[PDB]
């Protein structure tokens, strides 16, 4: 169980990562205007017309992701609860027993 | 015995107590004594001063 | 408040007359065809 | 500039506040850790928010109130909340023991010490402070504690400051609901010893609260986050003046001028229109007609009397979404013509009209539906004396056979207050006869 | 902050605080041997209202338990929480009680005062504020009246700004066993009248009639009944210790609930009880609350409040509710019945609502409640104190002890006045 | 006016993604906690055999 | 009617003895 | 403690945020005379003959309020209710109130 | 050139000596080692630090200071401990005996074979100072040997010299706390027996110091530690006008001259205005008008007396950091304004300004903020009375019982020293008091 829960801890805080960098990214290409610096000619080309993605099935990505992680969680704590009552269960016979 | 009027005639002679001036300090200031608290009391008016 | 005395009798007067009809503090509008 | 400052006193009022600013800080966007993103908005304090926060340049609002308390659970628990950042650490006044619904417990034996603190506050805010058009007072009536605190902390900015505003809204004691039958002397004496220096009163009930909400919502168990949040839509609409701009503005000193007719009355009520849920509004429109019709509907209003019973005085509305000025006109024309509503002799002009495009905002996983045209309604009308002859037939029954009054008379007040206060409120009602009959 | 000191006296003390103390270890979460384990993190911040700590993280309960026969002693350390009590915390005599009130009033407390309000006051000067203190004990305990009415005329004035609560235990009237037990009662109630501020009445004979109407379980223990009534006390005092909208404090409850200075009695009353088959078979709602809620089987305390009426009632909830529901529960219970509430008060129903719920059950409340419903108990005991004082029977060792008669005489005095002052009030 | 909508809307899943990563780091503490527990309960075991 | 926020830039203030009046720079709504 | 001169817009309670006005000043002196004689000896005690303001100081039922109409005898009791309490009437930072208003009839 | 002498007397001296120079090596980055680091401003000891020390072709800086102490156990303390390659061994003066809390032990028993010690050392570095301005010479009041040890030196030294300054700093008696029963007898004693040769002596109550301490510093068991960088804080304040420059630059004797108005009385009052936490700053602002604002807060000041029930007759406010003169005259012109402030009818001016560019620094492990606005400010005022009144009061009942007479007469001395402080003490009263008249 820790195996899996590290697993996918990790993957989440990649894609984390990913949405910082980009929205840091555009955070800082707003603050542009028309009398300002940063203004050049760069030349047409497709790779600036590029489809790489589109909103529903970016959304879609994210809440998959989201639900995996919650099902994981569940799973984690029904086996702590498991685990603790058979520990107590074993206890209690055994000093029965000697009794 | 009324003490319906009993009653009546013990809270209309209640009279009152009255309260001591203590302070606070802060978020969860204590009830720290106020008047002869040396910070803020009223000291000087006894008949040595000076003289 | 209002002015003068006479006023003041007055409009009692007209409010008393009125009492039984209107709905309340007996003051609210009784309506009603 | 344009501000004004949030005081709390109760158990009671840290509540309605704390979604009050659940509500304010969503608008203009301010995460709970109390900043923005990184763009350039934050310096002195010189935008939208300067009204109720002065966030400098430590890129930190800072809420513009006084949180006490004399029971430290419910705050310390808006403490160890989201929003312990947000919340100015010291601005947090918590107390060790209570007034136990005895307003003279709470006006002598611990309302003495926690005010000069009180004061400090009030004080060092008022410094960074310029415009300070005045400040907003959250208390009860049935106080448990918010009796006596907030009656001696009024009285005394009263006398340390007398040439600005005092706005004053509490929850009312219900027709038949007592949750402490030490309420109906308590409120007495609030009332008794606040007239003299309190501006402007107002009053809402959660009964009525209630019945809305099961009779249009549609909620059959709804909760203090459902009450709360409709008075925080409230008052936020009555500060939208400085919030927002308008095709006109107005300000809570006009409240004061406009509503209130002389010295003493001044209790009027409030209501706002356009509840509705999400599902009931789908399928239907809402339109200046209707939401003015259904705001003046007398089945509409959250304190238990009837205006047929009474008679107005006067009227303010403010628009708050998408509204043009010539239905405006000709609806509030169509309002006067109509011949239930009973307008007084008196005001020929009756109509605090005031507009502003801004729509009203939901809050995120809330209740209610989304809507362009709002109203928010405060009415001066003589329908409230009813309520009044009620606490005084309770007061008189209770009173004289002298119930419960021995824990007072040994704490330390005596029963000359309580003989004055009762020919107050004799005077109140016929002062009210008096100013209806025409 | 402000907090609260445990005292337990007489052997029905002896039963009474261990059971408490072992529900409240069981609620808050402590292993009886101390080691704490989070996970309520709000029962770990509020704990200064009963636990002080000690080092290592244990808590040690801020309660006193006194008696004269140290076997009960060695019983309450060989339970199974004996370790949670402080060696300090057990001061007593060498001699035999026996029920014998005068020698339990002047002959063996007289040396044992000393010690006992030494270590009270050690204990008040440990903490920083009081409340007041609660008091598990039995007026028909014949140790009981003897040591609580001394330590309580001592307290009074020890610190006369406080919250001296009283948790009796009324004797039965069907059976005494002892039979000086009205002797006790009614020299007793003297001075608790005299002094106490709230004090609750619980009867065993209704305890009774609870195991066989909804408990069902054939052979009960005295135990289980001790468990009833912790459940009870720790309903009322729940409301300190959790967050949650509601007004808690004991006297935010009591100029609530008491009218007049002499006006101190009360009567408990618990929520749901659920037969074996019941809990399979009832719907856990806000009605069938309100309803049992209000029920002359579910009084157990001294008597059928049928035949007096109400003055005040007060009601704690305990859980996840709302209070629409509540509002209109009492709200339908006046619209019922206002004949039977009084009418010298209006409204006099008085609410609290606590979000925490206790250990496993999630809808629950309680009650406390002031009623024209007491007349019955000191009245039997009065016939009772006459026909047994109508020749002097017993009188001797008493008269040996020190005592008199005169003292017997406004003892009564106080009694008979006191029933006429509930009946003219009610009437 | 596009692009500002589109940053308040990247805004929101950022900010739930960060608080869901904190609750499932700590439960791996707890789950790591009573894990030890686990372990040395184990080692205790063996005496009275 | 697009138009969605609708928030004032504060040009005017006093800071000290001697009234300022600032650069419009946002105009209604920020632009 | 006397005011200063022409620029009078950046010197008041507009910029303390004071609402309780500070103190009467003035721009209103004549030429004074004397050579400004002595009369303490070494320490502030003065001579004994010339007078000072001799230790003079050494060292809530108010409210701001106009008359206007409430009941006739109600504010003749109200004019004695706010006053009657020199202490709060005197010093300590002055601590006085003030009153608008009209007659009945 | 611009430079003071330093002197400690008594396990009470050495320990803030102490803790003043770990401080004063910080700032102007000195390594205990004491030779500077590869960089190059050693020489004959004249750089910034040569106001307080000489680093002459040895490489050392010397502090300019003599420890002398009655009792060997601080000062090989202190020797043993860090920086006595730093220190010079024999100035750091050590005796064999103790005055034992007899002011008359102090001053004949012992101070007869080691003043001449004392002043010898004094002498050998007058030779070479050159501008010798004047002295920071620290004692204190309820001493247990320092008290007439100070005294007596400063005899000596205000007769053979007279044409300059020294400063006396001295812990004021805690008003309720004593650690000596003899502490009313040795404090007056050195009261009469300096009241006509020192220059300027402020005070300072080590219980308010705590009680700041746990108002914001946020710790409920602080130390001497951080009580002596508060103190060591304040002593660099007064020194920065020496070590550093401004737009405008004030000295001691301007100190001397412009706060007592006469001879007898020379005992102002200290503040200093933001003491405050890390964690506290975080998210708060600090500017001009809130920091004079909270220095003259009424419990901010660090000795048990009222503004309210005072009068002001001076005040000086030593600004150092990043600041401007606009906002500086902005908020001393409020301060004028307020009423709670009642200066006496003599000073038409009150205030003595001076500003330094330079913000103070902070040292590890050390508990202050990162601060970049710094206000010493230091006040005459008649609230100071109820001190001496609670000493004389106390000091004449147990000397009517007239206990611990049998000490002193029997180490020799008797009671008409006692009859001339008693009179001397009541004189100042009404020397205090007159003046406020008006
Ligand atoms: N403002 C507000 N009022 C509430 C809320 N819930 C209930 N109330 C009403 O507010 C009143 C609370 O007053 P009190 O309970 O006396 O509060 P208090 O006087 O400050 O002190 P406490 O008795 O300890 O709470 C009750 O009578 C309720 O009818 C709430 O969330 N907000
Ligand atoms: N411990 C215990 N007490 C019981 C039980 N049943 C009834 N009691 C009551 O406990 C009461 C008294 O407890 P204490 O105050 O300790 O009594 P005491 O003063 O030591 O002397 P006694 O009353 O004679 O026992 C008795 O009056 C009984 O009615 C039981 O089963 N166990
Ligand atoms: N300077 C200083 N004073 C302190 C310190 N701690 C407490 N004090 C106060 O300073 C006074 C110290 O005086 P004494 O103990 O008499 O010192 P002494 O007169 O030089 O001679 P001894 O009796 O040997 O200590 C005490 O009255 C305390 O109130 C400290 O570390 N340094």
């Amino acid at each position: 169980q820790i195996r899996l829960n590290r697993e996918h801890k990790e993957s989440c805080e990649m894609n984390w990562s990913d949405k910082v960098e980009v929205y840091n990214i555009d955070d800082t290409c707003s603050r542009y205007t028309n009398e300002s610096t940063q203004v050049q000619f760069y030349p047409h080309s497709s790779k600036f017309e590029e489809s790489a993605s589109t909103p529903e099935t970016w959304a879609k990505f994210n809440h998959d992701n989201l639900l995996r992680a919650e099902r994981e969680r569940l799973a984690s704590v029904n086996l702590r609860k498991l685990i603790d009552c058979i520990l107590r269960d074993t206890a209690e016979d055994l000093r029965l027993q000697c009794d | 015995k009324n003490f319906i009027n009993t009653n009546a005639a013990d809270v209309i002679m209640g009279v009152a107590k009255k309260p001591k001036p203590i302070y606070v300090d802060k978020r969860t200031g204590d009830k720290h004594d106020l008047e002869t608290s040396g910070l803020f009391p009223k000291y000087i008016n006894k008949k040595d001063y000076g003289i | 408040t209002f002015p003068t005395e006479a006023d003041r009798q007055r409009a009692l007067k007209a409010h008393k007359e009125e009492y039984a009809v209107r709905q309340g503090l007996r003051m609210g509008n009784y309506t009603h065809p | 500039m344009r501000e004004c400052i949030s005081i709390h006193v109760g158990q009671a009022g840290v509540q309605i506040g704390n979604a009050c600013w659940e509500l304010y800080c969503l608008e203009h966007g301010i995460q709970p850790d109390g900043q923005m993103p990184s763009d350039k908005t934050i310096g002195g304090g010189d935008d939208s928010f300067n009204t109720f926060f002065s966030e400098t340049g430590a890129g930190k609002h800072v809420p513009r109130a006084v949180f006490v308390d004399l029971e430290p659970t419910v705050v310390d628990e808006v403490r160890t909340g989201t929003y312990r950042q947000l919340f100015h650490p010291e601005q947090l006044i918590t107390g060790k023991e209570d007034a136990a619904n005895n307003y003279a417990r709470g006006h002598y034996t611990i309302g003495k010490e926690i005010v000069d603190l009180v004061l400090d506050r009030i004080r060092k805010l008022a410094d960074l402070c310029t415009g300070l058009q005045g400040f907003l007072i959250f208390h009860s009536f049935g106080g448990g504690t918010g009796s006596g605190f907030a009656s001696l902390l009024m009285e005394r900015l009263s006398v340390d400051y007398g040439k600005k505003s005092k706005l004053e809204f509490a929850i009312y004691p219900a027709p038949q609901v007592s949750t402490a039958v030490v309420e109906p002397y308590n409120s007495i004496l609030t009332t008794h010893t606040t007239l003299e220096h309190s501006d402007c009163a107002f009053m809402v009930d959660n009964e009525a609260i209630y019945d809305i909400c099961r009779r249009n919502l549609d909620i059959e168990r709804p909760t203090y986050t459902n009450l709360n949040r409709l008075i925080g839509q409230i008052v936020s609409s009555i500060t939208a003046s400085l919030r927002f701009d308008g095709a006109l503005n107005v300000d809570l000193t006009e409240f004061q001028t406009n509503l209130v007719p002389y010295p003493r009355i001044h209790f009027p009520l409030a209501t706002y229109a356009p509840v509705i849920s999400a599902e009931k509004a789908y399928h239907e429109q809402l339109s200046v007609a209707e939401i003015t019709n259904a705001c003046f509907e007398p089945a509409n209003q959250m304190v238990k009397c009837d205006p047929r019973h009474g008679k107005y005085m006067a009227c303010c509305m403010l628009y708050r979404g998408d509204v043009v000025p010539k239905d405006v006109n000709a609806a509030i024309a169509t309002i006067k013509t109509k011949r239930t509503i009973q307008f007084v002799d008196w005001c020929p002009t009756g109509f605090k009209v005031g507009i502003n495009y801004q729509p009203p905002t939901v809050v995120p996983g809330g209740d209610l539906a989304k809507v362009q045209r709002a109203v928010c309604m405060l009415s001066n009308t003589t329908a409230i004396a009813e309520a009044w002859a009620r606490l005084d037939h309770k007061f008189d029954l209770m009173y004289a056979k002298r119930a419960f009054v021995h824990w007072y008379v040994g704490e330390g007040m005596e029963e000359g207050e309580f003989s004055e206060a009762r020919e107050d409120l004799a005077a109140l009602e016929k002062d009210y006869e008096e100013v209806g009959v025409d | 902050m402000r907090e609260i000191v445990h005292l337990q006296a007489g052997q029905c003390g002896n039963q009474i605080g261990a059971k408490f103390w072992e529900v409240i270890s069981d609620e808050h979460g402590i292993d009886p041997t101390g080691t704490y384990h989070g996970d309520s993190d709000l029962q770990l911040e509020r704990i200064n209202v009963y636990y002080n700590e000690a080092t290592g993280g244990k808590y040690v309960p801020r309660a006193v338990l006194v008696d004269l026969e140290p076997g009960t002693m060695d019983s309450v350390r060989s339970g199974p929480f004996g370790q949670i009590f402080r060696p300090d915390n057990f001061v007593f005599g060498q001699s035999g009680a026996g029920n014998n009130w005068a020698k339990g009033h002047y002959t063996e407390g007289a040396e044992l005062v000393d010690s006992v309000l030494d270590v009270v006051r050690k204990e008040a000067e440990s903490c920083d504020c009081l409340q007041g203190f609660q008091l598990t004990h039995s007026l028909g305990g014949g140790t009981g009246s003897g040591m609580g009415t001394l330590l309580i005329s001592k307290i009074r004035e020890e610190y006369p700004d406080r919250i001296m609560n009283t948790f009796s235990v009324v004797p039965s009237p069907k059976v005494s066993d002892t039979v000086v037990e009205p002797y006790n009662a009614t020299l007793s109630v003297h001075q608790l009248v005299e002094n106490t501020d709230e004090t609750y009445c619980i009867d065993n004979e209704a305890l009774y009639d609870i195991c066989f109407r909804t408990l069902k379980l054939t052979t009960p223990t005295y135990g289980d009944l001790n468990h009833l009534v912790s459940a009870t006390m720790s309903g009322v005092t729940t409301c300190l210790r959790f967050p949650g909208q509601l007004n808690a404090d004991l006297r935010k409850l009591a100029v609530n609930m008491v009218p007049f200075p002499r006006l101190h009695f009360f009567m408990p009353g618990f929520a749901p009880l659920t037969s074996r088959g019941s809990q399979q078979y009832r719907a856990l709602t806000v009605p069938e609350l309100t309803q049992q809620m209000f029920d002359a089987k579910n009084m157990m305390a001294a008597c059928d409040p049928r035949h007096g009426r109400y003055l005040t009632v007060a009601a704690v909830f305990r859980g996840r509710m709302s209070m629409k529901e509540v509002d209109e529960q009492m709200l339908n219970v006046q619209n019922k019945n206002s004949s039977y509430f009084v009418e010298w008060i209006p409204n006099n129903v008085k609410t609290a609502v606590c979000d925490i719920p206790p250990r496993g059950l999630k809808m629950s409340a309680t009650f406390i409640g002031n009623s024209t419903a007491i007349q019955e108990l000191f009245k039997r005991i009065s016939e009772q104190f006459t026909a047994m004082f109508r020749r002097k029977a017993f009188l001797h060792w008493y008269t040996g002890e020190g005592m008199d008669e005169m003292e017997f005489t406004e003892a009564e005095s106080n009694m008979n006045d006191l029933v006429s002052e509930y009946q003219q009030y009610q009437d | 006016r596009k692009v500002g909508e589109r940053l308040e809307d990247m805004h929101c899943w950022k900010s739930e993604l960060q608080r869901e990563i904190d609750e499932l780091s700590s439960e791996t503490d707890l789950m790591m906690a009573q894990k030890l527990r686990l372990q040395r309960a184990l080692d205790a075991t063996s005496v009275p055999y | 009617s697009t138009k969605t926020a609708f928030h004032r830039s504060q040009t005017l203030n006093y800071r000290n003895g001697y009234a300022v009046v600032r650069r419009p720079t946002m105009g209604i709504g920020g632009d | 403690n006397y005011s200063a001169n022409q620029y009078e817009k950046a010197y008041l309670p507009t910029y303390l945020q004071n609402w309780s006005p500070a103190r009467p000043t003035k721009e209103k002196i004549a030429a004074h005379e004397g050579y400004t004689q002595i009369i303490a000896n070494d320490r502030g005690h003065l001579l004994p003959s010339v007078p000072r303001s001799k230790a003079s100081p050494w060292g809530i039922p108010p409210a701001k309020v106009t008359l206007t109409a409430r009941t006739t005898t109600a504010a003749d009791n109200l004019t004695k209710w706010i006053h009657k309490n020199p202490d709060l009437l005197n010093a300590c930072n002055g601590l006085r109130p003030e009153i608008s208003g009209k007659p009945f009839d």
